[PDB]
């Protein structure tokens, strides 16, 4: 029937990354979460008319357990890579990030989505002008997300799906 | 009739119940939000226990509540009034006679000693189980001892008593077992000599044994104050959370040893042989419930450099392509079949603990620390049940002690490997892959030859155990 | 998994403490620290099928002898546990008897009797005394030693087959 697509989350930890997911993921208009709840990162959704199921894989917390990278990136089809526009230091490990997603995907052209996430009212130190540049160099998209808000949360996720579907 | 209660103006725990101060999910019943007075209340409450509650409310409650403050309120639960002599009694004193003193000896039975005795079990289950409180405020240990050490009556006096030795001992600071281990296995390397301990020279049982006596003692050390509110993602994780970091950083060690033995094996036949005996050890880790070990060499298969090696595993026998397949599909699915085996097996076991730690960050901040209603803010008790239920979860598998044999010296060589040595991670993980780009080339490159490097025999012993009399 | 409720009840100092530990953590408690309750769990595999062990340790000592009714509404099976060479943690047993079947309101709750300490050899309860009392009551009588081991599974798992076939 419809079509499934198996979306992958990475990003450094600490900052605020698992927010993303929640938010979707979320009865939207309650603030409430269950992750061990079968299917807490499965969502039916409507994009550009055509109904489709997302499934997201989001492993924040497990971020020291870096040899499992590789096997956690090969069963995705397309890639949020999430920096904190706090964090400078998530924002410079972007790179490495893309180039494992090629690596493991053994592709030169992978479909993925540079997200800045605002996590906290702390000052930010990663300007938008310069996280667009990183992203055209890239070649790919770039939306900034509130961690709070919902604001950017289902512009991210559905970018994404349309580059997957314009690969 | 109920027993009448203390005035709420000297005894602040008799206030009513209302939605303003506690709200129930929907015997005993289940408190989705409250002040701490109504969480205090019910968590020393005079009409029953909650041994599972006060786990839970002593494994979260310092994202609510200050341990000074803790203790200051618990010492106020305490100190119940007792009621004045009832107008029966009155009479009956006017008379010289002695009062029967019928609702004051209720309130005592009923109200007075359970409510003290179940503050006792807090004070008695915060020193056995969570003492790091103490150990990290000498002053907050002053007043527990001094509280402790001045409680009057006899009524208490056997808890009392007991509690000061145990706070005593706990500033100072053994298995039984249905059968004999299994003998240790010794195969190409024999005892004592480690300078020729390796992946293909040590016993391939004896491998999977020795990792799991490790992995178990590094699962069962890590304490629920190295989880609860998220410390080990945040910028004093190697303070707060030592020993989870240690049990990590173990399994990420063996995972790239794994990676390492496979690509440094250039010979073609050499290193079938060295996959072929990680999954023998994948086996054994198996038999043993050791999951960690499990995923450990899962992690090392699919990771990038050996991935690919195709002509590799191509020459795998057929039953040790389906051995690794099935243990593949432990994690598919977001892990539904290991979350399946894992409840269903006899412990002991070593579980995977990264899906703990996913859940309990996911938890924390997926939940609000607070829920307004009535224009008053109640502390959200079900988002801490949640964790205290995870935390409950990976405590319940830490009790099972395994029935193995520890050889010093195996476990000393798996203590020091150190497949990285002074590379940093993105220099050794370039030079993983660009082995396997040397063994296996790109198509449509030819595939070289190279020399063989082991000069021992590369016949496995097989994981089935041996037993001399 | 079904989960099952077990309770451990029995005077002050027969050792109710030092066998829900040998059965959890594999070891034996030397110290006598009276308890107030303590609550435990075991994953664990039955007559082949997986359960989940909800234990709660109870105070034997007299002055927490008015708290009893709440825990025996909770508990689906008790084990009755008196020391055989204590007399008087002997004849508390029918206490315990009679007030799990009160709250219950049943003469048909599952229960073991355990007399407990079985490695000491200076025994004042006799076997066959604690089992006519077993017989009386229609449950089995298994003696153990939380020191040593003996017993100490089988009075637990005979304890959830009881609740199993309740
Ligand atoms: C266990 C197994 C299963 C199937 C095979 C096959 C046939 C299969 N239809 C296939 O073409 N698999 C391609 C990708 C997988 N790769 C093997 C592998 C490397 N690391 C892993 C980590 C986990 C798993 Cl499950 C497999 C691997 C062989 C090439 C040939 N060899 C096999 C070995
Ligand atoms: N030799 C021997 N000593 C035992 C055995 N079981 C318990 N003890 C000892 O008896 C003492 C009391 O044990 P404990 O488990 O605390 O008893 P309890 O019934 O839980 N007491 P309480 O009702 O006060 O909580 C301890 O010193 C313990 O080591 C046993 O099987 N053998
Ligand atoms: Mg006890
Ligand atoms: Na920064």
């Amino acid at each position: 029937g419809m079509t499934e697509y198996k979306l992958v989350v990475v990003g450094a930890g600490g900052v605020g990354k698992s927010a993303l997911t929640i938010q979707l993921i979320q009865n939207h208009f309650v603030d409430e979460y269950d992750p061990t709840i079968e299917d807490s990162y499965r969502k039916q959704v409507v994009i550009d008319g055509e109904t489709c199921l997302l499934d997201i894989l989001d492993t924040a917390g497990q971020e020291e357990y870096s040899a499992m990278r590789d096997q956690y990136m090969r069963t995705g089809e397309g890639f949020l890579c999430v920096f904190a526009i706090n964090n400078t230091k998530s924002f410079e490990d972007i790179h490495q990030y893309r180039e494992q997603i090629k690596r493991v995907k053994d592709s030169d052209d992978v479909p993925m989505v540079l997200v800045g996430n605002k996590c906290d009212l702390a000052a930010r130190t990663v300007e938008s002008r310069q996280a667009q540049d990183l992203a055209r160099s890239y070649g790919i998209p770039y939306i900034e997300t509130s961690a709070k808000t919902r604001q950017g949360v289902e512009d991210a996720f559905y970018t994404l799906v349309r580059e997957i579907r314009q690969h | 009739g109920q027993m009448r209660l203390p005035s709420a103006d000297v005894y602040r725990f008799a206030e009513p119940d209302s939605e303003e101060n506690i709200i129930f999910e929907e015997g005993i019943p289940i408190i989705k939000a409250g002040t701490v007075i109504k969480l205090i209340e019910r968590l020393t409450y005079h009409m029953y226990a909650d041994p599972n509650f006060v786990r839970t409310f002593l494994t979260t409650y310092r994202s609510f509540c200050k341990p000074q403050e803790l203790l200051s309120l618990i010492i106020e639960r305490f100190e119940i009034p007792e009621p004045e002599p009832t107008e029966a009694d009155r009479i009956a004193i006017e008379n010289g006679d002695q009062p029967l003193s019928a609702e004051l000896k209720r309130f005592r039975k009923e109200y007075i000693q359970p409510v003290q005795l179940r503050v006792l079990n807090v004070c008695r289950h915060w020193v056995e189980h969570h003492f790091y409180d103490f150990e990290r405020d000498a002053y907050l240990l002053q007043r527990m001892e001094e509280f402790i050490g001045t409680v009057r009556g006899k009524a208490m006096k056997k808890w009392v008593e007991s509690i000061t030795k145990i706070i005593q001992r706990k500033k100072i600071a053994n298995i039984t077992f249905q059968s004999s281990p299994p003998t240790v296995e010794w195969h190409i390397s024999r005892p004592g000599h480690i300078e020729t301990f390796d992946l293909l020279t040590l016993h391939p049982i004896e491998i999977a044994r020795q990792l799991t006596l490790l992995e178990s003692d590094l699962y069962r050390a890590v304490q629920p104050s190295e989880l609860v509110g998220s410390v080990w993602t945040k910028e004093d994780k190697e303070i707060n959370s030592p020993n989870l970091l240690k049990m990590i950083r173990h399994t990420t060690n063996l995972t790239l040893w794994f990676e390492k033995c496979i690509v440094e094996t250039e010979n073609l036949e050499e290193r079938v042989a060295v996959v072929s005996r990680i999954i023998e050890i994948l086996q054994v880790f198996q038999e043993l419930n050791n999951f960690n070990g499990v995923l450990e060499v899962v992690s090392a298969m699919n990771s990038s450099p050996v991935y690919r090696l195709d002509h590799t595993f191509e020459q795998i026998p057929s039953r040790q392509k389906k051995i690794l397949e099935e243990a593949h599909e432990l994690s598919e699915d977001h892990y539904k079949k290991y979350l399946a085996k894992l409840r269903s097996i006899n412990p002991p076991c070593v579980p995977f603990f990264g899906i703990y730690l996913t859940n309990i960050l996911k938890t924390e901040e997926g939940n609000p620390e607070v829920l307004k209603r009535h224009g008053k803010e109640l502390i959200n008790f079900s988002k801490r049940r949640k964790v205290a239920e995870i935390t409950g979860e990976i405590q319940q598998y830490q009790n099972q002690p395994y029935c193995l044999r520890v050889e010093s010296d195996i476990k000393r060589f798996f203590e020091n490997l150190n497949p990285m040595g002074n590379s940093m991670e993105k220099e050794f993980t370039d030079y993983l892959f660009n082995k396997s780009l040397e063994i296996e080339p790109r198509n449509p490159k030819p595939l070289p030859r190279f020399p063989k490097k082991y000069s021992y025999p590369l016949k496995s012993p097989g994981v089935r155990p041996s037993n001399p009399r």
